[PDB]
RNA sequence: GGCCUCCGAACG
RNA sequence: ACUCUGGUUUCUCUUCAGAUCGCAUAAAUCUUUCGCCUUUUACUAAAGAUUUCCGUGGAGAGGAACAACUCUGAGUCUUAACCCAAUUUUUUGAGCCUUGCCUUGGCAAGGCUA
């Protein structure tokens, strides 16, 4: 046996129902999907190890392991990445009160791996960055926010170990607010230095970016300050907070008078005082402080823990401390729904410059299948190996219709076209798939607006292959597959030791580029088999 | 239950009468030959009795027979803490100091036998005077005086209140200057930095590569040809794979293949590999004692604004308007600086395995006290040929245990040693390493 | 600081409901927006009167304190406030 | 707590505010304070036989108002 | 017509001259190379041949002890230094030109 | 004191009975200090229609009994 | 640019 | 702010631990490959499956030692200075008339108020 990772077989979560849920995300459009890379190798499954670890009652602890499922890519994702990206959706309450269903897919950070990460970010409407506060934006970063500008998708910056990397190299929190300043300066620099508008408007107060550190697990934003500093005093003043939560602004005695120019002797900047202040003293809380001062602290902030739990160690007091604090999710979801736009809104571009016909009987199937239903038109992302390696499920987004199981589909292929395909096959649905943290839930019929997995599509599947309803639906079918915005570089031939080993290795490689889609298996003229890859 | 005897009755009584034979012990002889027929009583009670040169002290509560037969001393090792490791460590360093001076050595050697009359008695005088050797650390300021009173102990902590608190060993626990006086002694002797990948791409999962595709390193241990037997090929299959005329840019560089396993496609079979680079993380390092709590690294910001852009809504109405600070707008009063040694916390973050570890559980002190081996892993040119191979020796053993893992199966049951006691089999009492030592000397003789 | 069938109200916006007033209008439609006070903002209503005369109504928002009481979908019943 | 309602979507738009008794009134939104007074430009009075007449900007309290709706597309 | 990876590499100033060392050896022509803020991390890209940039992060890595992790990309495209069909230009296969 | 007087009613089917007249008869998992009440299919009483999830207003309610044991 | 298998005791 | 609930270390016995590593973890047996070899024990160094030592972990039960130290979930957990309510409840405005239905009682609808 020994197979390689266990995605599915797992318990359900807290507080999390399949109707309510899965009828909601299905039905309504607070539902959405993103995914955020940034930089590479930044700790991005990190980030869907809180959001999961907050969800699911049964989270690994921080102390013993990673906090992700076990037996996941095994050495592939322990070493770093592994996995092109696979997809994962849980649903997210937000600060507002109102909950949401999120679908968070992450990625890997290398090149090759980064443009798989691509051609499945082309299925979502929306992509955030994941940039670390010591390293700033690296080439993953740049060439993400080149490929994510030319396909004119939202992004939303995300910084990661702000308390670690302020924690570790002791920053001053004159040094933290102005080298912060300087890496959303090149955020922002970078996305109006892109094309096209500038409506972007990277900022902490427009809620484009979300301060977060991995170490402690603690995310945070402009809103989740402001709404947790407003919750302990001063309820009143929400958006008129955050809005003059940072800017350039000094505490002027009159009780709040806010110094828009001129030093006044308060500070060098308010968020410095109101926000880097109670930061940096609760993780100098830990540590020296830690035993000294835990009563004095934890009795100011309100916060406790068993005698026990106390006394356990410095970082995971730290992290349950976090978790006792800034552990409720808030900007994730208030930031998200409030960037990430909604399914019609950003479905509409999205479907403009995705599907090759347009307009009428096309985009207008597309925009009739946004809200109420769709006319059977499956628009999907990719295919990935199920629980055993002999078939292989297809996760894929859905443009339309509400895909039912043993259902028949048109599938055409890459170089068929509307007018004429010679790819299109009608193909049955086994059963439905929707992956959440390591489990996945199976559903006879998933209506249209959501990105969900399938089986019974293997062989007529090849790279990124949209699915038409079996009465011929017109108008433009098979969508155009994602740009990975690199070139085949390295070339390596392989070719069977024993003779007999040809029908294994042709099979083997079909499956192969068939799971990765990224790497081109290209017959050499001699006969030998030549791999292409980034 | 079980209770301590006199130690001088049955210790001397026993000896005493034992070894004499004649009459005496005639029916003691057959009690004797199980003595002699138990051969791990003597090793592992002597062996698992260490009064160590970082302390002076006597040995522990141990079972002599009623027959006078032999005894046994059963003792867990209760390893305390990377403050104790800062012990031993530390007497290595103040080794080092006493290596430094004494122009003229000692002789030491000298196994006192000259063939054999030592049947000393003479436990007897060690017990009316003593020598009162090793320990000689004086060394802190004002700090490790905790630590001083807990240097040389069997039980180090008693009772207190971060503590075992048991009879031998239990759930260590410690308070803040415990670590910080542990990262000072044990900062003393040898020390490890941040890992990152100095500590990757060397041993553990790279051994194991290593080992895997049966291939020399730049140094280190040596395997075997593992599934190869001599030589398999063929002149179709060579002139298919290779090419007479290719690319040449690089001499094939073996630490490219090691870490891709896609690079080298011999024998491809039973290999764990492929641990992609490092987080590559940096760690500000100490400094002397002072002010303020930023080290002031480079930095030189990008002109701060320079004329860039700024937030929106600067209108002082709603801005003085916008807030009511009928509360400390700060969480709460301090100084998140300086205060109670937040620097030497702050460094205290990032620790080794034993240090980062706070408050610890349980360790062996007769198994792996001993860091030396990380430290040896990668050795530079400063030492010569037979220290270079004999380094690569020690990672030959420890890539060794490493790569046997083990199978932690079940097992039956524990204490059978100290389950003996049940019926009438010996009585425990409190004892010394010479008193108990030499009991065992006389049982061996 | 909220009651819980308030948090409920903000989690069943977005969604199709039923709201009458003291007078007893009845309209249904999406809520758009749902304050701690039950103030309602909703799209594309379906006015029934007491006389049972209808009419389509595109965007309206309604007091709080003039509600009678509202329907929310079946969707809601199921979690996250169900406690014992 | 102290939330003023948002009407900023309703700011300089067309408004259909139905009073209780019966009254109607419309007009365009000038402003609104925490206690749901409104601020009405143009306000004309809907008669309960059908006549309009111009009452120009006036104030109305909100304990009176049944629901306020928007007559254009915010 | 190949293209040229360009590989940005974090590194002490030490690490960086000894990774300017070797792209030297691997005859590599880089980008640039900068003390990148926030913290004393040097920061080079480095414009090199796609031929030659064959275990470049590997003989990276090692030689900096642990340290200079780099990452490299396909940019823009080389000329290559001259045209081929050349009849003195076979002179032995395992010698380097 | 105890105030578990709301509290031991939840989940037990209610009957409602409000200033105009209206009976209201739901599963009640929910209220607040604005007396706002919570029925899990509910339904109406005056003639009966099929109401469902329905959250009425504490300033309409006047009394409330045990209609019977949750469902 | 480095890699250093070695390693004996009885009986007979 | 009242009352019922009522705790810590050590020593044994019985189960479970193909475990996220029982952190720096030893040895033996057999099927073979190999090393040198004049036969054996020992022995050179790799694979596999069969195991033991030093340990060690979880649960339950039985003991002593300061135990009278304190925790515990809940139980109706009965308080006066001063200024205030125009969207949720103790400073907040309802009634009358007429018609139809119901055995009446009563219910529904409309109108009237100032």
């Amino acid at each position: 046996t020994k197979k390689f990772t266990l995605m599915e077989q797992t318990l359900p979560v807290t507080v999390y129902e399949m109707d309510f849920l899965a009828d909601l995300m299905d039905n309504s459009e607070l539902i959405r999907n993103v995914t955020l890379c940034g930089h590479l190798h930044h700790g991005k499954t990190c980030f869907v190890d809180c959001l999961i670890e907050q969800t699911h009652p049964e989270i690994r602890k921080r102390y013993d392991q990673d906090l992700c499922y076990t037996d996941i890519l095994f050495t592939e994702q322990e070493r770093g990445v592994g996995i092109k990206s696979t997809p994962v959706t849980v649903v997210l309450p937000d600060t507002k009160g109102k909950s949401y269903l999120f679908n968070i897919m992450d990625t890997p950070g290398h090149v090759n791996f980064s443009d798989e990460v691509t051609a499945g970010l082309r299925i979502s409407d929306g992509v955030v960055l994941f940039i670390d506060a010591a390293e700033g934006v690296m080439l993953n970063t740049e060439r993400l926010i080149k490929h994510a500008v030319q396909e004119r998708l939202a992004v939303t910056v995300c910084i990661n170990k702000i308390d670690r990397l302020i924690l570790e190299l002791k920053l001053p929190p004159t040094d933290a607010y102005y080298k912060l300043r300087h890496i959303v300066d090149e955020v922002n620099g970078l996305i109006s230095m892109y094309s096209t508008d500038e409506n972007l408007i990277l900022s902490p107060l427009l809620g484009n970016v979300c301060f977060s550190s991995s170490q402690y697990s603690i995310c945070f934003t402009l809103g989740s300050f402001a709404k947790i500093y407003a919750d302990t005093f001063g309820d009143i003043n929400y958006q008129e907070f955050a809005k003059r939560l940072w800017g350039d602004i000094y505490f002027n005695p009159k009780t709040r008078k806010f110094t828009k120019k001129a030093p006044t002797s308060s500070s060098q900047r308010s968020f410095v005082e109101f926000i880097l202040e109670p930061l940096y003293k609760i993780l100098a809380q830990v540590v020296g402080d830690v035993d000294t001062s835990l009563p004095r602290t934890l009795d100011e902030l309100g916060i406790h823990l068993t005698k026990e739990e106390l006394k356990l160690n410095i970082r995971p007091l730290l992290r349950l401390v976090c978790k006792k604090f800034f552990g409720e999710f808030t900007g994730f979801v208030d930031m998200c729904v409030q960037h990430i736009p909604s399914p019609k809104v950003g479905a509409k571009p999205k479907i403009e410059h995705t599907y090759t016909g347009g307009v009428d009987s096309d985009l207008g199937e597309a925009m009739s299948d946004c809200d109420p239903d769709g006319p059977l038109m499956c628009h999907t992302t990719k295919m990935y190996s199920t629980d055993d390696g002999v078939q292989f499920h297809a996760f894929g987004r859905v443009l339309s219709g509400t895909i039912h199981a043993g259902q028949p589909v048109k599938v055409l292929g890459e170089n068929y076209t509307l007018e004429d395909e010679e790819d299109s096959q009608i193909c049955t649905v086994g059963r439905l798939w929707i992956s959440v943290a390591r489990y996945h839930i199976e559903v006879n019929r998933v209506p249209a607006g959501n990105w969900v997995l399938i089986e019974g599509v293997d062989q007529p599947i090849v790279k990124t292959a949209t699915i038409t309803e079996p009465r011929g639906n017109e108008e433009a079918q098979i969508f155009r597959p994602l740009k990975f915005n690199t070139t085949s570089v390295i070339k390596i031939a392989v070719e069977p030791v024993n003779p007999s080993e040809l029908p294994k290795m042709l099979d083997g490689l079909r499956k192969v580029n068939k799971s990765y889609p990224s790497l081109t298996t290209k017959v050499e003229e001699s006969g030998e088999h030549v791999i292409l890859g980034t | 239950q079980k209770e301590d005897m006199p130690p001088e009755h049955v210790r001397k009584i026993i000896r005493d009468h034992g070894d004499m034979t004649n009459r005496k012990f005639r029916h003691d002889k057959r009690v004797y030959l199980g003595a002699l027929k138990y051969m791990p009583h003597a090793v592992l009670k002597l062996l698992e009795n260490m009064p160590m040169p970082w302390e002076q002290i006597r040995d522990v509560p141990v079972l002599y027979h009623i027959t006078g037969a032999i005894s046994f001393v059963n003792e867990i090792p209760w390893v305390i803490e990377p403050v104790y490791i800062s012990q031993w460590g530390s007497m290595w360093i103040m080794m080092r100091r006493e290596k430094r001076d004494r122009r003229h050595f000692k002789r030491m050697r000298f196994p006192p036998f000259d063939d054999e009359e030592p049947p000393l008695d003479y436990a007897d005088n060690i017990l009316d005077v003593e020598p009162l050797e090793a320990i000689q650390l004086e060394l802190d300021p004002e700090e490790d005086a905790p630590v001083l009173d807990w240097f040389y102990d069997h039980q180090p902590l008693r009772d207190s209140r971060k503590y075992v608190n048991g009879s031998t060993y239990q759930r260590w626990q410690f308070t803040l200057p415990m670590m910080s006086t542990l990262y000072r002694l044990a900062n003393q002797l040898l020390t490890d930095l941040v890992d990152d990948n100095y500590f990757y791409l060397f041993d553990l999962k790279a051994f194991f590569t290593s080992k895997a595709l049966n291939m020399a390193i730049p140094g280190g241990p040596k395997f075997e040809p593992l599934v190869r037997d001599i030589n398999l090929q063929d002149e179709d299959w060579n002139e298919f794979n290779d090419i007479n005329k290719i690319i040449i840019r690089q001499p094939i560089r073996t630490e490219y293949k090691i870490a891709f396993p896609y690079l080298y496609n011999n024998l491809p079979h039973h290999v764990h590999l492929t641990w992609y680079h490092t987080p590559n993380v940096v760690f500000i390092k100490t400094e002397d004692p002072d002010l303020p709590a930023f080290y002031f690294d480079p930095l030189i910001n990008p002109i701060s604004h320079r004329h860039s852009v700024k937030s929106q809504e600067p209108l002082p109405d709603d801005d003085e308007e916008f807030e009511l600070p009928e509360f400390v707008e700060p969480f709460l009063k301090d100084t998140p600086l300086y205060t109670d040694n937040t620097a030497n916390g702050i460094a205290l973050l990032w620790a080794p395995r034993p240090f980062n570890l706070r408050s610890g559980r349980t360790r062996r002190a007769l198994d792996i006290p001993l860091v030396k081996n990380w430290y040896r892993e990668h050795c530079p040119a400063g030492q010569p040929v037979k220290v270079r191979v004999s380094y690569q020796k020690l990672l030959k053993y420890y890539v060794l245990n490493a790569l046997k893992h083990r199978p932690p199966k079940a097992q039956k049951k524990r204490y059978l040693f100290r389950s003996f006691k049940a019926t009438k089999f010996f009585q425990s009492t409190k004892l010394d390493w010479v008193e108990v030592g030499l009991q065992v000397c006389r049982q061996g003789y | 600081s909220i009651g819980v069938p308030i948090k409920v109200l903000h989690e069943a916006e977005g969604h199709i409901v039923t709201c009458e007033t003291n007078t007893g209008e009845v309209y249904r439609g999406k809520l758009i927006e749902a304050e701690d006070n039950m103030n309602c903002q909703m799209s594309n209503i379906t006015v029934t009167y007491r006389d049972g005369r209808v009419a389509q109504l595109e965007q309206v928002y309604i007091r709080g304190s003039k509600i009678r009481f509202l329907i929310l979908p079946d969707m809601l019943k199921n979690a996250p406030m169900l406690k014992s | 707590k102290a939330h003023p309602p948002e009407l900023k979507k309703f700011m300089d738009k067309k408004l259909s505010l139905k009073l209780n008794g019966g009254r109607h009134v419309q007009g365009i939104l000038r402003g609104f304070d925490p206690f749901m007074n409104l601020v009405i430009d143009e306000c004309v009075e809907m008669a309960t036989s059908g006549q309009q007449n111009n009452i120009g900007m006036v104030v109305i309290r909100g304990n009176s108002i049944i629901m306020l709706e928007a007559l254009e597309r915010v | 017509m190949e293209p040229y990876y360009f590989v940005e590499v974090q590194a002490p100033a030490d690490c960086v001259s000894a990774v300017y060392t070797v792209l030297a050896r691997r005859r590599g022509h880089v980008t640039q190379d900068a003390p990148i803020p926030g913290s004393p991390l040097y920061t080079i890209k480095a414009f090199i041949p796609a031929i030659d940039s064959f275990g470049f992060e590997t003989d990276l890595r090692t030689h900096t002890q642990g340290q200079a992790f780099s990452l490299s990309v396909f940019h823009h495209w080389q000329i290559v230094p001259g045209d081929p069909l050349d009849k003195s230009i076979v002179i032995r296969p395992l010698e380097p030109q | 004191g105890k105030s578990s007087k709301m509290l031991q009613h939840i989940d037990y089917r209610m009957r409602c009975i409000l200033q105009d007249g209206r009976i209201f008869i739901g599963t009640f998992k929910a209220f607040d200090k604005h007396m706002n009440l919570i029925l899990c299919d509910c339904d109406e009483f005056r003639e009966k229609r099929v109401l469902g999830l329905v959250l009425l207003r504490g300033e309409n309610l006047v009394s409330m009994t045990v209609e019977g044991p949750p469902p």
